[PDB]
């Protein structure tokens, strides 16, 4: 996260760290949506251009973390993966359209003060909250700068959803209805954005109607990190909820 | 680098 | 469900330090 701040303890209890077994390193962010399901970006698991094709046995899921590098003994919980499900129409060949994936844990994780699931949006949630100007929150243990370092603790930053025309005019890449972008404009002064390592993490919003946190997006892609005139792009969670439900009530 | 983890 | 209600915040009616910024934007 660039231009963000240290998260408070238990501020994002649904935050998940996708950890590579060997070499031991952070590979992506993710989120907890139930006691056995974790949501992330498909590009975190599959990206042929860079020879990335992780299998269930290559990763671990670390939940309830705050520190990036330390093993938080009596607090975090490390889970093994049973199966990975990538969206059938994930477009890694072009623009990362439908950049979404689900991971089923081998055993249900026990919730605690530091481990708790986030809600997924329904049609009405999306309609009222996904509007230009409305701010969401992005979290992760990714890089602090596009090029320099790395955080000792989970980082957080609030960013406003950007008008679709502005998102499209900021890039040469084809934007789809399954993506939305967020971030401050050059003339807004404020800054912030996700960066390498934050991929797959959640973009959440707190409903003013029922005061619950909803994951509206997944950190998907961007051109560089926190560059003026550029914006971070996120997977539109509600637009792909049908797929999410299909996989859950099929192998759940 | 990261701190080593156990049994997992 | 109980989703989206944080044990150390919503459940105890405590607010985090930047929650307000989101609310003011809605
Ligand atoms: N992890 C799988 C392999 C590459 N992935 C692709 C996605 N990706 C990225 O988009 C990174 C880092 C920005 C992170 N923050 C935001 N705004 N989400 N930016 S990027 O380095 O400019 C980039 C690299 C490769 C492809 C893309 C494209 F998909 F946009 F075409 C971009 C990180 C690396």
């Amino acid at each position: 996260i660039v231009e963000g701040s240290d998260a408070e303890i238990g501020m994002s209890p649904w935050q998940v760290m996708l950890f590579r077994k060997s070499p031991q390193e952070l590979l992506c962010g993710a989120s907890l949506i139930s006691d056995r399901w974790v949501l992330t970006a498909a590009h975190c698991l599959l990206y042929p251009p860079w020879d990335k094709n992780f299998t269930e046995n290559d990763l671990l899921v670390r939940i309830g973390k705050h520190s990036r590098t330390r093993y938080e003994r009596n607090i975090e919980k490390i889970s093994m993966l049973e199966k990975i499900y990538i969206h059938p129409r994930y477009n890694w060949r072009e623009n990362l359209d439908r950049d979404i994936a689900l991971m089923k844990l081998k055993k249900p994780v026990a919730f605690s003060d530091y481990i708790h699931p986030v809600c997924l949006p329904d049609r009405e949630t999306a309609a009222s909250l996904l509007q230009a100007g409305y701010k969401g929150r992005v979290t992760g243990w990714g890089n602090l700068k596009e090029t320099w370092g790395q955080p000792s603790v989970l980082q957080v930053v609030n960013l406003p959803i950007v008008e679709r025309p502005v998102c499209k005019d900021s890039t040469r890449i084809r934007i789809t209805d399954n993506m939305f972008c967020a971030g401050y404009k050059p003339d807004e002064g404020k800054r912030g954005d996700a960066c390498e390592g934050d991929s797959g993490g959640p973009f959440v919003m707190k409903s003013p109607f029922n005061n619950r946190w909803y994951q509206m997006g997944i950190v998907s892609w961007g051109e560089g990190c926190d560059r003026d005139g550029k914006y971070g792009f996120y997977t539109h969670v509600f637009r792909l909820k049908k797929w999410i439900q299909k996989v859950i009530d099929q192998f759940g | 680098d990261f701190e080593e983890i156990p049994e997992y | 469900a109980d989703c989206g209600l944080r044990p150390l915040f919503e459940k105890k009616s405590l607010e985090d330090k930047t929650e307000r910024e989101l609310l003011e934007s809605y």
